[PDB]
RNA sequence: ACAAUCUUCUCACAUGAGGUGUUGAACGAAAAUUUAAAUUUAGUUUGAAAUCGAUUGGUGAAAACGGUUUUACCACUUUGU
RNA sequence: AUUGGAUAUGCCAUAUAAAGCGCUUUCGAAGAGUCGAGUUGCAGCUCUAAAUGGGUGGUCAUCUAA
RNA sequence: UCAGUAACGUGAAGCGGGAAAAGCUCAAAUUUGAAAUCUGGCAACAUUUCUUUUGUUGUCCGAGUUGUAAUUUCAA
């Protein structure tokens, strides 16, 4: 074996024979594959702009302005996903996002580690689902750590009302006392 | 090794938690992009951005590539539909004469032996 | 043993459960309600 | 080292049949079978709807023959649509035959347009077309017609000699139209995948259309072959 | 390709578009100069491209073979008949078993290029299209640098105008208009 | 592919004639019909909500051997041109 | 000949912008194995915080470290 | 200078008098009506203590939502 993979099989294994704290122990709990197929369907209408095709926009924006046009007045507020972690933790304390998604990977893990516990207080239908680069494809990113619905138009709340009800029924309301209990030591 | 106590995480906070009023860059489009817009709305003044119709039209003078400069600055064994010599075979009309499929493979065998094949 | 499957997504048939529900074993009884 | 390579090449045909015969019995979703009663439901709207008070057609004149080719299939179709496909000749999807325009061929047309598409043909595009994929049903085998010979001894009946002949007698519908369709095997278009692209994308066939494509029929056919 | 499919991997169409227009190709001019010094020794071997150039103008679209250098070969040929006939280059001509073989002479060498019938023809299964299609592309350069030579020595233009009216009307070489530059 | 073809008018003439299409469940009125049964059938209600309650007339399309089983909107223009 | 900050003047600029100060029926985030105590030669070892809190000086004054 | 003074042979510091005086930058609040940020590759335009220097603009990756800019540093 090589160096360094006979470290990469055991920090597999020594996540798994120590006692893991009920705050991490949410954290290999997961939402699973079928209702992680209708989220990021839901999301893949509302991903931000791809910022080569933004600027597309824009030159398209700017040119009619040098003449005299313009589309200012009749823009309407924009909609996508809301993405980042320090944007995300402001749209759960001011109560304006509607289901957070927190990767199931994210390196150090303190930096997601209070949000289950967030989302719990402050009312927010949260979820655990896996892979940060699977929400990293949503925003054209690498790698995403959390994302948020805030506000969808009025073509899929009828659908939102729909899915949040899905995750509440398969995560938060199960999976309600293996996040109360310690984990680990398999 | 006790259960979680979640004394505090219990119940739900029904207020917002930031107090500070919601500002006015929110209702309004996005004064980023407002200068963002006169940056290249200024920039076709100049002439230094070729515009969206520009995006299009620029493209399509272009990939035509066939050679546009000047770079220089066996036989056959008399067989034939009615070949006397021998009695291949022979073909009374030439629209009764079938199709030779050996032809693709006689050919990429001459292709693949100038390749492949030593001399 | 029996199931009642509820809120099936309208038009759904027999023919589509015992095509579905077969493939988790065997599918003695069906009944659509209508 | 031509043996080498046939023993190599002996290897390769046999890994190719058993991932053939090992990939089998795929497991079907929830969510496939729910869509099946739906489309197969809106199928059945669609006949009723273009069957009951829908009994006139279209028909773009100014052809004495069309170009209709099912460019999908459904699955477990109607058992009124398997026989019009059965009726229609297009049995398999991708599959290219030329049939002349009619009023009872419109109410054909209009009967599985909705799995098909129609279209006029060319002038030039159909002499190469059945230069480039013309396999008549020899003695039921769908065999190429590779030299005028076998034309004239099967359409000699039919007072066709030769190719340009048989053209003539297609383009300028004739008599024996169709007897020589009766007798040829339908062609196979099936589209070509060039780009990278094509063979990534899901269950694309490089973005064929649905209805009467008129000049983009012979445009299809001009990428068909 | 390790691009493309990063961006056709991760769901985002339209980078897969903008990048199959910039795909990058190489040039053949400069694999040309080396390898065939004297114009007369391109013309001395310009027998098989040409026979290539006339042999896959005929058949059908092949998946690893290029629908659009169909026509390419489709233009190459016809230009060199246009050529030849302009110039009367052709002077032994035999109509053979496997079709018509034309022995031209266009600058000084002697030419000999064979053309087969417009048969039904099949897929061989055998002939490893993979080394066709770079061997086309081998003699899709000299095809067109010989016409930028003709052209340009008989006047005309490299490439001559075609007329798509007269293609689509299949008029062969009178579809690709030689006019003289 | 949980993608999919439900009608963002038509036809005539300028006045017409058309435009076949809607979860479930619960609730409950008083009248008319039609042939005791059915039909129309106020007002309701509600999360695309549900825990036995199925009614049973007629038309034929394929396998099968004139019976037989299979359609999960086959409806009276009545199940495969 | 290279170079300085300026003065006047010419052309550009993009300003749909940015800044000072009133006025507030509104809000106002502040740095930890650090502070601190015990203890060996400001370092070592053991232990380990808080929000009108914490530090240094006479209940007050004055400061806002990591 | 306080001063060989307080304090304990060692030995300051505050105040006062001079010289010189210039202030500030981040972290912590959501740009969320739009990563507005930046390195790099290529190509044009300049430019020089300088053909040797230093940049601008266009364009394509890449970095960056585990946070690059605008805003603010308690004097607020």
């Amino acid at each position: 074996w090589p160096e360094y993979i006979r470290l990469q099989r055991r920090r597999k294994i020594l996540n798994l024979r120590l006692k893991v704290p009920p705050a991490i122990a949410q954290f290999q709990k997961t939402l699973d594959k079928n209702t992680a197929t209708q989220v990021f369907k839901l999301l893949n209408k509302y991903r931000p702009e791809t910022a080569a095709e933004k600027k597309q926009r824009l030159v398209a924006e700017a040119e009619a302005v040098a003449n005299g046009k313009s589309a200012q007045d009749v823009s309407k507020k924009p909609y996508n996903v809301k993405y980042g972690l320090n944007h995300v933790v402001a749209l759960i304390e001011a109560k304006k996002a509607k289901l957070v998604l927190i990767a199931s990977d994210v390196d150090p893990i303190e930096l997601v580690v209070f949000l289950p516990a967030l989302c719990k207080k402050m009312g927010v239908p949260y979820a655990i689902v896996k892979n940060k680069a699977r929400l990293g494809t949503v925003i054209h990113q690498k790698t995403a750590a959390v994302l948020a619905v805030t506000e969808v138009r009025e073509e899929d709340k009828n659908e939102l009302a729909s899915i949040v009800s899905a995750v509440d029924a398969n995560f938060s309301a199960k999976y309600d006392e293996s996040r109360r209990k310690w984990g680990g030591g398999i | 090794y006790p259960d979680y106590d979640d004394f505090f995480t219990n119940t739900v906070r029904e207020t917002p938690l930031s107090s500070a009023p919601e500002p006015k860059r929110r209702f309004a489009p996005s004064k980023h992009e407002q200068k963002r817009i006169l940056q290249l709305a200024y920039a076709i003044r100049k002439g230094r951005i070729l515009t969206s119709e520009q995006r299009a039209e620029r493209e399509r003078e272009s990939q035509s590539n066939y050679a546009d400069h000047d770079l220089w600055a066996p036989p056959s064994h008399e067989e034939s539909y009615n070949p006397p010599e021998e009695y291949p075979k022979k073909y009374k009309s030439l629209r009764v004469v079938p199709a030779y499929s050996n032809l693709i493979k006689e050919k990429f065998e001459r292709c693949l032996d100038l390749y492949l094949a030593p001399r | 043993g029996v199931l009642y499957v509820g809120r099936l997504p309208h038009g759904f048939y027999e023919k589509q459960m015992r095509m579905y529900f077969s493939q988790f074993g065997p599918v003695l009884r069906l009944r659509m309600s209508r | 080292n031509e043996r080498t390579r046939k023993e190599r090449v002996e290897q390769a045909i046999a890994k190719k049949e058993a991932q053939k015969k090992n990939r089998k019995e795929t497991f079907k979703r929830a969510e496939t079978f729910i869509n099946n009663y739906r489309q197969r439901e809106r199928e059945r709207i669609r006949l009723n709807r273009s069957a009951k008070n829908k009994g006139d057609i279209f028909v773009p004149d100014e052809t004495k023959l069309l170009f209709v080719i099912r460019i999908a299939g459904v699955k477990n179709m109607p058992p009124k649509i398997r026989k019009v496909l059965r009726l229609l000749r297009l049995s398999r999807i991708n599959n290219a035959v030329f049939v002349r325009n009619n009023k009872a061929v419109a109410q054909m047309l209009r009967i599985v347009e909705p799995y098909v598409m129609y279209g006029i043909p060319n002038l030039h595009s159909v002499r190469e077309l059945i230069y480039k994929r013309g396999f008549g049903k020899i003695n039921g085998q769908r065999i190429a017609l590779s030299d005028n010979a076998l034309i004239e001894e099967a359409l000699g009946k039919y007072d066709v000699i030769s190719i340009e002949d048989i053209i003539h007698e297609i383009y300028n519908v004739g008599s024996h139209f169709k007897e020589v369709t009766k007798f040829l095997w339908p062609f196979t278009l099936t589209p070509v995948k060039h780009s990278l692209m094509e063979k990534k994308v899901k269950h694309f066939n490089e973005g064929r259309k649905a209805g009467y494509c008129g000049e983009e029929i012979n445009e299809l056919i001009k990428k068909q072959v | 390709a390790r691009k493309l499919s990063k961006a056709l991997g991760k769901g985002e169409l339209e980078t897969a578009k903008r990048l199959e227009a910039r795909k990058p190709t190489y040039s053949l001019d400069h694999i040309i100069k080396e390898r065939y010094p004297t114009f007369h020794d391109a013309l001395k071997d310009i027998d098989d491209a040409l026979s290539m150039l006339f042999l896959f103008s005929t058949m059908p679209v092949t998946d690893k073979i290029g629908a659009a250098t169909v026509a390419n070969c489709e233009r190459l040929c016809a230009e060199f008949q246009h050529y030849v006939i302009r110039s009367n280059s052709l002077r032994k001509a035999f109509l053979s078993i496997k079709g018509i073989y034309y022995q031209a002479e266009i600058f000084g060498e002697q030419i000999t290029w064979i053309v087969p019938y417009k048969f039904a023809q099949s897929v061989p299964t055998d002939v490893d299209f993979r080394i066709m299609h770079t061997f086309l592309e081998f003699y899709q350069a000299l095809m067109g640098f010989v016409n930028f030579k003709l052209y340009n020595t008989l006047g005309l233009r490299y490439p001559p105008k075609i007329d798509v009216a007269k293609s689509e009307s299949a008029a062969g070489l009178a579809a690709y208009e030689l006019e003289e530059s």
